[PDB]
């Protein structure tokens, strides 16, 4: 199914391994294109 | 009621003694679906010019005969344009019909089995560190007769056991592959449809062989006939066939 | 031409006219030439390969040097072309030399399985084949010899699975502190 | 509703035998023809006259969950520590099989092709050959195909930068961890009818190479000689399989080869003779 | 609804290929100008026919956060431990870089800045030098810039009144903790095109100073002579960076300093040579 | 009684052994029937 | 806009100096329909497989060169699929893209025509009761170069007379027929798309030609530069290709 998660310390850097975020780009290093 | 005819390509066959027929695995050849796929190229599907009756040379039954075996689809090599598209692509796919007919008459007795094994990857006839060379599974049209002689280059050579499956595992087990028995007294012909099956999408129509046919007689041939001597012929049809990644013609 | 630039150009002739080879690579990714690329060194951190690729020619040569070229991957279970119609019976793209200097080709993604071995060894995923669908032509008084760069991404198609430790740099003695 | 159900280990259900009664037609289910590829329909019920009794027998143990899901020995890998500077030396490669031991190998090889995630489990024993152990740890990691192979107790590869390595130390319980289905394809492949690029290496050497795993003893040079032997074993979690094939009939002889044949030995299944077939 | 779709490992997708058909027109894209600095929009559908295919691959695993959070050696402190009043010595110090172990190294330096909460591991294994061990505690301290620097394994600095300190003893697992992403600025420097105050040491040697790690036997004078390592394993947790670099592609020489060149020894790379051109 | 399960982990190849589901044959090994 | 890609098969074309393209005969090529059909079988169409380009033998131009022709089917007699599904069936019928490719320099002046002409039937060299042998309209991929020499087996052989259209009808009126020209100072590449046309559904591959590609240059190639010598290089993609009746394989 799914699974269970909760952080058992008071400061942010004991945490686990972060959650992924998607890519959303912007091309900036394929495309900054200045007139599109 | 026990008749049977299937019509292919431009090919029909027909048998008045049979015994049903098997679909392997109990699916029907299908074309490869959006949602399995790998090879992103537009697929080449022959339709009518490719699956359609291929029927290969005839192999002889005797007193004698201990078995035979061939590879798919090495054996349809030089068939028409399903052999020409197998070697003009990377890769390709196909699911066949495969009818094994022999007939006698109601004054003779004899019975083959009839199997269709899928990874049929057989042993090597000596002890040590031998293997199969690429020759002796690719026979093409022909096949492998199990000949009790002494062969040539045998650390490549397979093993010529056949009530061991030729894969070293016993014979008479080897039901659990999709298969029909041809019986004298019963039936004339065997017919076996089987869909594509391997664990990749499609695979090299060169380098992997998908199914082996393997007939071997379990009930001796006997007769008070004349003729003590029948043929067994084999006619199979690719069902569905489609290829990719096409280049030149590999040799 | 080793541990110079000049490993990066290939050198076309106004001296030939026939359907010659120019050059040709393996197109698996994590193989040579291309490990040392972006995409290749990175690749060369994961064991699972699959995508298209995208390769894109320079044509460097003078404003008004003009060529054709044709420009080929040639799908697995087959050797590398010999000649140029073995070639073309592939996958290709013809190249017209003109205003604009680049052109962008792509090996699709094709291939038994979903996924690929960036260290196959003995299996290949074909190869790329540059030859001549002309000639480099010439006006007077102009350079003879004209210059071509090569370069290589991932298309949307591409991805990458099971991360190894890199095969493409080593450390032998120690480092300094 | 499926918590309570397989406490009791009762999901799927034999069914029942019913009550039959004297026959007489022209129906003949006794009769087929087993030409036809097909096992016959006949049922206790068919063919004699049966009571009826409810079934409480239960398939479960039988999936193919419970068959491949408990962990049997695959490979074992003898350490022989010397000490001639002690870094030339001192670790184990492997080429990662199901193939070198009998035993699991057999079961799986009951199907064509098989699908699941695995869990390793580790089971070291330092055998002391000097008059002490002191401090032993050893480390295992994964060098998948194409990942640089240490040539050395030494180098560089066991920083294991990317790789997973596990760690053991005298005393430690056995390691365990999980893989996932590592394939490149939809399966693994236990049978391959064909060869490499090169026309050459019939069968399932082409299939699945799963690079290798190498040890190494960690704890730097020191007087006591001690053998290391770590057994790896492999159960098979969350399982599908396709294609049932015969069981193997015969020893095995090598790996990825179903080559049976032995030097100078009669050729022997694992039937039994009889005197004769009207004696049982 | 994302406990369950990276339990599969699932958010992050790959786009589908679309079928394409035969283009006759004055839309050139396969044609484009590199000189604009600009990568090539150009797709599989663009310059061949292609089918419909539905991808299912996923780009989780490619991810900073997976690339950086596996754990890998970044020092090796030796500690050998003497008896010459055996107070005077017996102590490692380490100025603190992920600089000379060139694996990890690399991988970081794959980026011009980078960003983290770091899982610093340690694996200490004993050598026994004499017949035997007995019971050896360790002690690792933190000592930041400006922070006393013990001396001796003597001196009061042990007392860790407010410093980090972690023990090890022989038979307790390895120790791991956490540290909160550390430098004074937005983030760490891979590379710096700068000097100090006084016009010297160029690079990275200015920027991150962290202090030391520094390490003592803590059990008292005792007879058997042995040798303790501890290895220093760093895991990134939490994790941006950017602009990044083209890798190393030569061999590191020297910690803070992008010097490559050998004595006596040709440089290098990883580049193969062929015979030929035509021929790959 | 009944009995209580939840996954720890974040892949799915950590998770115990699965739940069984039942035969659902087709008769594909026994009866594959082209007329039935 | 003066760029074109067309993509035909696995194959795509590019030329950054073209003059439009034409479509003969204002009709862009289809399959054959059920109302026009004659053939009762179900047609094979290779699709991607076959209609792509192939890239024939490239000719060179000189400031001698007077004229080229090929025919089609015939030049891809050889070629791939194409080729192959051509003398494995009785029937095939396919519409093709020409495109004909020559480049130079700003400081070259040259003109050629292209030309595609339907039931091109040309005359024979000789007067009297000659004709032309089947070996010598069916050249492959090569073609025929004007030549000035004498020849091999002359009452067999075709006029060499190239501005009489190798018909006996005046070039300059060869206009009438699909065609661009290639003049270096303009254009580089010449393009035309054709449809089947012949006055039956589906005609025989091996012993009739629908269409002839003939080039022949009315301004004559003229240069300062150090290369006073250029190729021109024809490539052809077969479109909507389709055969029936299929056989064993014609040699
Ligand atoms: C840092 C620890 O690394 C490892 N220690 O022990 C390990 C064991 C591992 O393999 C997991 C089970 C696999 C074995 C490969 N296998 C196959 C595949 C094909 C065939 C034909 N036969 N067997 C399928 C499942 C993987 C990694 C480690
Ligand atoms: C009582 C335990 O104390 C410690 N034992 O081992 C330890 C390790 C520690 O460093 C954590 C990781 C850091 C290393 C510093 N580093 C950088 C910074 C700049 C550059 C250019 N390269 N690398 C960034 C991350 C901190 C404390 C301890």
């Amino acid at each position: 199914l799914n699974y269970f998660n909760i952080n058992y310390f008071k400061d942010a850097a004991s945490n686990g391994a972060s959650k992924l975020e998607f890519t959303q780009d912007p091309s900036k290093f394929t495309d900054p294109v200045k007139d599109v | 009621d026990r008749i049977i005819q299937i019509t292919r390509g431009d090919s029909t066959i027909t048998s008045q003694d049979v015994a049903n027929a098997i679909v392997a695995y109990g699916v029907w050849p299908h074309y490869l679906s959006s949602k399995d796929a790998s090879a992103i190229d537009k697929p080449s599907q022959p339709d009518t010019s490719s699956n359609r009756f291929y029927t290969l040379r005839s192999v002889t039954w005797s007193s004698s005969s201990k078995g035979w075996w061939w590879k798919l689809p090495d054996a349809l090599k030089d068939m028409g344009i399903f052999g020409e598209n197998m070697f003009y692509h990377y890769l390709g796919r196909s699911g066949y019909t495969i009818h094994v007919q022999c007939n006698a008459s109601k004054f003779h007795q004899g019975t083959l089995i009839v199997a269709l094994i899928p990874e049929h990857q057989i042993a090597s006839a000596l002890h040590g560190n031998v293997n199969v060379g690429y020759n002796y599974t690719h026979p093409g049209e022909t096949g492998r007769e199990v000949k009790a002689e002494t062969r040539l280059n045998p650390d490549l050579q397979p093993t010529e056991e056949y009530w061991l499956n030729f894969d070293g595992t016993l014979l008479g087990n080897i039901t659990i592959f999709p298969h029909q028995f041809i019986n004298l007294r019963s039936n004339n012909s065997a017919t076996i449809i089987a869909p594509y099956v391997n664990a990749v999408p499609m695979d090299s129509m060169r380098s992997h062989n998908n199914w082996s046919l393997v007939i071997i007689p379990i009930c001796p041939l006997e007769t008070s006939s004349a003729i003590n001597t029948i043929p067994i012929t084999i006619s199979i049809s690719p069902m569905c066939a489609e290829f990719s990644g096409a280049r030149a013609k590999r040799q | 031409y080793i541990n110079s630039e000049n490993m990066y150009s290939v050198v076309l002739q106004s001296s030939i006219n026939a359907p010659d080879k120019i050059f040709s690579i393996r197109t698996d990714v994590a193989s040579q030439p291309l490990a040392t690329t972006l995409i290749g060194e990175i690749s060369s951190y994961f064991t699972h390969w699959t995508g298209s690729l995208r390769f894109s020619f320079m044509f460097c040569g003078t404003a008004n040097t003009t060529v054709k070229l044709l420009l080929a991957y040639t799908p697995p279970g087959i050797a590398e072309p010999t000649t140029r119609k073995d070639a073309m019976l592939g996958t290709h793209v013809i190249w017209d030399v003109g205003l604009q200097s680049t052109i962008s080709m792509v090996v699709p993604w094709i291939s038994a399985s979903h996924y690929r071995n960036t260290s196959p060894g003995r299996s290949t995923s074909g190869y790329i084949t540059c030859w001549y669908q002309t000639r480099l032509v010439i006006p007077p008084q102009t350079p003879p010899t004209a210059r071509l760069l090569c370069f290589v991404s991932g298309c949307k198609d591409f991805c990458l699975r099971m991360a190894r430790d890199t095969n493409l740099h080593l450390q032998s003695g120690a480092i300094a502190q | 509703e499926n918590y309570i159900d397989e406490v009791l280990n009762e999901v799927l259900v034999v069914p029942n035998i019913n009550s039959s009664n004297p026959t007489t037609s022209n129906s003949a289910p006794a009769l087929d023809a087993a030409e036809t590829g097909h096992t016959s329909s006949v049922q206790p019920e068919d063919v004699i006259e049966t009571r009826y009794v409810q079934t409480s027998q239960t398939r479960d143990e039988m999936s193919l969950e419970s068959f491949l899901g408990r962990s049997g020995c695959i490979h074992e890998s003898k350490l022989e520590v010397t000490l001639a500077n002690y870094n030339k030396e001192n670790f184990t490669v492997w080429a990662i099989n199901l193939q070198e031991m009998a035993q699991i190998r057999r079961k799986f090889e009951l199907f064509t092709y098989t699908r699941f995630d695995s869990e390793i489990t580790l089971v070291p024993c330092i055998s002391a050959l000097s008059q002490d152990i002191g401090h032993i740890t050893m480390q295992y990691m994964y060098v998948p195909p194409g990942a640089p192979v240490p040539n050395s107790r030494d180098d560089y590869a066991w920083q294991s930068g990317t790789n997973a390595s596990v760690f053991w130390q005298h005393g430690q319980a056995y390691p365990r961890f999980s893989l996932p289905f590592l394939s490149v394809a939809s399966a693994y492949y236990m049978f391959y009818d064909g060869y490499d690029e090169q026309d050459q290496n019939y069968g399932t050497a082409n299939t699945n190479n799963m690079g290798s795993l190498c040890s190494r003893i960690v704890t730097e040079k020191h007087i006591h000689k001690v053998h290391i032997m770590t057994r790896i074993y492999h159960k098979a979690k969350h399982v599908k399989a396709w294609c049932p094939r015969p069981p193997r009939a015969l020893e095995y002889t090598r790996a990825h080869r179903t080559n049976f044949k032995i030097e100078d030995r009669s050729i022997q299944t694992a039937i039994v003779t009889r005197p004769i077939i009207t004696t049982a």
